[PDB]
């Protein structure tokens, strides 16, 4: 006699059809505040409908507020980066911007050495078995 | 001594296979014959039509049930879940088409998709004498054995078939063409609307 | 002037808006746009369809409504028209997740157990599953009420492009859920939602090109990972095997010890094999005798099931399940 | 043999028999470029793997039916037979008519504690596993086995139920794959 | 090379290598390279070219860059990130000057999307 066991599937966004990680990021800026004066030119000038243009699967939300300025992005997998961009000037805040918009959404972590590939997948070669070596021992 | 025991149930004693390899038309399982009972089966079909191949094995399962021998011999269950699934895809397309989407929640739509009315249609084309099953009670009128579930199970059965071997177009052909069709009149679509009048009648 | 009759007119201006659903608005909604860039969808299907499917069925305000003292206010969604919710479509995407999947997984393991199958496609669409899949898309729910929005004075673009049901306001405040239907659960409005972007595919795509729906669907669904390996769960696995024996022309199977090591010790090793005839149909360690003789003969049986043939082969139909 | 590659370990330029833990070694050793065989060092317990089938589950239409690669290392004739029944070394009878059936059946009910499974199947040549399918117990016997079995399970310490529980968990991960 | 075995099996995997480094990988599995690519954006698709070993479980198609038109192995870019920060310090032993050298090294995930025979 046979059961089944309830499981569930695993998705690997890549394999099929690659959905892209960055959902939505929005620029935070202030009128007064001099902290957000790089935002303010960079809103201003141009870069921001280049931007949209060019990655059309991001929306791109503009707020006001009284503090800092801010970055904050939103992910696939349901995380949220937010960089303060406080006293960076147009091309310093761009260049956040892009790496936001490159990251996968994951939580930062230290991997160790020759920690590479992550698989779900069984070994193609079995495992290892000291009744099944090719050579004997002793 | 080899005692086969061929006879009523004594519980746990192994069976003579000849007492369990015949429907209730009473044939024997080894002896069908591929002029006398597949080649109909493709005829009521109109297999020919659509450009279907079936194999005669493959016709025989989709007709037997997992009742008949205790599920020994190959039995329809798998290719019946399939068709089904076919099934209902394809009387939602045919309900949309007749763009709606207004027209799926409704009653007429689940009698074509049922199983009552698949039996109905089993019938209607003298496929039951050729099936493979065992009867509850002998002595029955045929809805209290169970008779209209394995109907519908081997109409679904022959369309997993048709799905697994000659690809989804072909099926999808088939099941507008000989049932959910209005001019041969004995379809699928014809006997859900009948349904449908007796219900509203009663 | 008065502000409740501002406020009234912004209503109703969004109930003729969900009622409609008017492309230039659909358009004009960001949050639509992006997603119809993110998953690639067709041309062919506006951003209105779009927006619809992310319309649940809301004809009327339930009773619930009367008392938040029982533990629940629907303060957020607008009634939505009859004929243009996402009902049908779901219905229609749930056909064709149930067809695809399975006719897929048959393909796949053309023996695979009843159970087994129905586990598995349960897996690849079982509606946690499918919102899980919208979540990661970025379908997101109306949580906002509309009289904040108003005060706010959004647009009704952002509205259209978010999920719209009738989604409990104060749903676990307090820690205190109060057991609504499936018509009022965020995970069986976001399965819907899946379902209905699908249909609408399904539709708009169907008479130019019949297999992008499935080809879509295989792209998002069925490129998840499932070991199906890890499905199965025997009972008297070697009784079944020897059935399966006698079901095929096989000679009867018996276990036979091929390596040893360690009896007498708290861990031995024994490695059995299930003969039939000269072949070995399975393998099996263990600890004791009997571990090793069980596991030889599920591995048998996995051998037997998850069989999973070539595509170049003619199609394989298995003989039924194994009926001990 | 349908194909003729040449075969290799899986070699470390290292000494393995030291050094089998280091992938360097292994990263290290280039070998010339061509098909070869590598028989796997593992059992095919869990493998799902088309290498691992064998030739009679497989379709009569697969291409991997003639290809050699379900070695048959083991044989049948060398390995002895573990936890084998009786029926399988010395072939099953189905002897016993319908009478002989029915006479167990009656002495059973009549008293199970005298005419046990064992001793029935010592009677009439036949297994007590087969006695069991021909006839129930007098079901007042069973309810007695029962309390017997509770009353045994309450004599147990707390440690002895908890490694019971753990060896039905074993029995249960066993029958998984 | 008579590579019908690899063909046919079900399983497969390879161990392609960029800039030398090695990375054995089957379908679905996602490599995390320790470094930032300038060529590929996020979802770019690469073709793997210095595939060493293509391996079933019992052969192996091994050698100097085996010839590309006998496989497929599409890698897709799917973020581009960093390992996380860290500060450790430097000094000698009877000195008050304790220099942190900060560290924040990239990271480049691919997944495997398509690894098979042609």
């Amino acid at each position: 006699v046979v059961k089944a066991i309830a499981r569930n599937s695993i998705g690997r966004n890549g394999v099929g059809a690659f959905v892209f990680p960055c959902r939505k990021i929005t620029l935070q800026f202030c009128n007064w505040g001099g902290s957000s004066e790089g935002m303010r030119k960079f809103l201003t000038s141009k870069r921001l409908d280049k931007w949209g243009q060019e990655f059309p699967w991001i929306q791109f939300e503009v707020m006001r507020k009284s503090g800092h300025p801010l970055l904050r992005a939103e992910y696939t997998n349901g995380r949220e980066k937010v960089i303060c961009v406080r006293n960076l000037n147009i091309d310093n805040v761009e260049n956040k911007l892009k790496l936001l918009k490159d990251s996968d959404g994951d939580i930062l972590r230290r991997r160790t050495k020759n920690d590479n590939v992550e698989s779900l997948n069984s070994s193609v070669r079995g495992i290892w078995s000291p009744l099944h070596a090719a050579k004997r021992h002793r | 001594v080899i005692y086969l025991h061929k006879g009523p149930r004594i519980n746990g004693l192994r069976r003579d296979p000849e007492s369990y390899l015949r429907n209730p038309s009473g044939v024997l399982f080894t002896e069908v014959n591929a002029k006398e009972c597949q080649d109909k089966v493709r005829s009521i079909l109109q297999l020919p039509k659509y450009g279907i191949n079936l194999s005669n094995e493959l016709i025989l399962q989709c007709l037997t049930h997992k009742s008949f021998a205790h599920g020994s011999k190959p039995y329809n269950e798998k290719l019946n879940l399939l068709g089904a699934q076919f099934l209902k895809l394809q009387t939602c397309i045919h309900s949309l088409k007749n763009l709606q989407f207004s027209n799926l929640g409704t009653k007429f739509a689940k009698e074509l998709t049922s199983k009552n009315t698949a039996c109905t249609f089993v019938k209607l084309h003298n496929l039951d004498p050729f099936i493979f099953w065992k009867m509850r009670d002998p002595i029955k009128d045929g809805h209290i054995n169970g008779e209209t579930t394995i109907f519908a199970s081997v109409l679904n059965a022959f369309i997993g078939a048709i799905l697994s071997t000659n690809g989804s177009e072909k099926a999808a052909k088939f099941i507008q063409g000989s049932l959910l069709d209005k001019e041969d009149l004995h379809s699928l679509v014809n006997i859900a609307n009948e349904n449908v009048a007796s219900a509203k009648a009663k | 002037e008065s502000e409740l009759a501002k406020y009234k007119e912004y209503y109703q201006g969004l109930k003729s808006t969900v009622n409609e659903i008017p492309e230039s608005v659909a358009s004009k909604s960001p949050s639509l746009r992006t997603l119809h860039k993110r998953l690639q969808l067709p041309n062919e299907l506006t951003y209105s369809t779009l927006s619809r499917c992310l319309t649940c069925p809301s004809a009327k305000l339930p009773d619930k409504i009367n008392n938040p003292t029982k533990g629940a206010a629907f303060v957020n969604t607008v009634p939505t028209n009859k004929y243009l919710d996402n009902h049908g479509l779901n219905i229609m995407g749930k056909n064709l997740l149930s067809y695809h999947v399975t006719k897929s997984i048959i393909q796949k393991y053309p023996r695979l157990p009843t159970v087994v199958l129905n586990a598995a496609v349960n897996a690849y669409i079982s509606e946690a599953v499918l919102a899980h899949i919208a979540k990661y898309w970025g379908i997101e729910v109306e949580t906002t009420s509309v009289l904040s929005r108003y005060l706010k004075m959004e647009p009704f673009e952002f509205t259209l492009g978010r999920l719209k049901f009738f989604n409990n306001s104060l749903n676990s405040k307090d820690g205190i859920e109060l057991i609504t239907g499936k018509n009022f659960s965020e995970t069986s409005a976001l399965a819907m939602s899946v379902r209905s972007i699908i249909a609408a595919i399904w539709a708009v795509t169907e008479q130019k090109d019949s297999q992008a729906v499935y080809r879509f669907i295989d792209d998002h669904i069925m490129s998840r990972k499932l070991d199906i390996t890890k499905m199965f769960q025997f009972e008297q696995p070697t009784r079944e095997l020897a059935m399966l024996c006698r079901r095929e022309g096989l000679e009867k199977p018996v276990s036979k010890l091929v390596a040893e090591s360690g009896r007498l010790s708290k861990s031995p090793v024994f490695i059995v094999h299930v003969f039939s005839g000269e072949e070995t149909l399975g393998e099996g360690y263990g600890s004791s005798l009997k571990e090793a003789k069980a596991r030889a003969a599920t591995d048998a049986l996995m051998k037997w099931y998850c069989y999973e043939p070539l595509a170049q082969q003619e199609p394989v139909i298995d003989p039924g399940t194994v009926v001990v | 043999k349908q194909f003729g590659f040449p075969k290799t370990q899986v070699t470390t330029i290292y000494n393995k028999t030291k050094s089998a833990s280091n992938y360097k070694g292994y990263l290290k050793h280039r070998d010339a470029p061509g098909m070869y065989y590598q028989p796997s060092e593992s059992i095919a317990t869990g493998s799902v793997n088309s290498e691992t089938i064998p030739r009679s589950f497989m379709a009569a239409s697969d291409p991997r039916r003639g290809l050699d690669m379900p070695v048959q290392s083991t044989k049948a004739k060398q390995c002895p037979n573990v936890l084998v029944g009786k029926s399988t070394v010395n072939g099953k009878t189905y002897h016993l008519g319908p009478q002989e059936i029915d006479e167990i059946r009656k002495l059973r009910l009549d008293n199970p504690q005298k005419y046990t499974r064992k001793f029935l199947a010592a009677k009439y040549g036949i297994s007590p596993l087969f006695v069991s399918m021909v006839s129930k117990p007098s079901e007042q016997h069973v309810q007695i086995m029962e309390s017997r079995l509770q009353e045994i399970q309450s004599r147990w310490k707390e440690k002895r139920r908890i490694a019971r529980e753990d060896r039905k968990r074993r029995k249960l991960l066993w029958y998984q794959a | 090379t008579d590579t019908t075995p690899l063909k046919l099996s079900n399983e497969l995997y390879a161990i392609f290598k960029i800039h030398n480094r090695p990375y054995l990988v089957t379908e679905g599995d996602r490599v995390i390279l320790p470094f930032k690519l300038k060529q590929a954006e996020v979802g770019d698709i690469l073709n793997m070219t210095d595939v060493t070993t293509l391996g079933s479980r019992n052969y192996k198609l091994v050698g100097h860059p085996i010839n590309t038109s006998l496989y497929t192995l599409k890698a897709t870019v799917v973020g581009k990130t960093k390992r996380a920060f860290q500060t450790r310090e430097v000094t000698k032993r009877r000195n008050r000057r304790v220099r942190h050298a900060k560290s924040k090294g990239d990271l480049t995930i691919l997944r495997i999307s398509e690894l098979s025979m042609n």
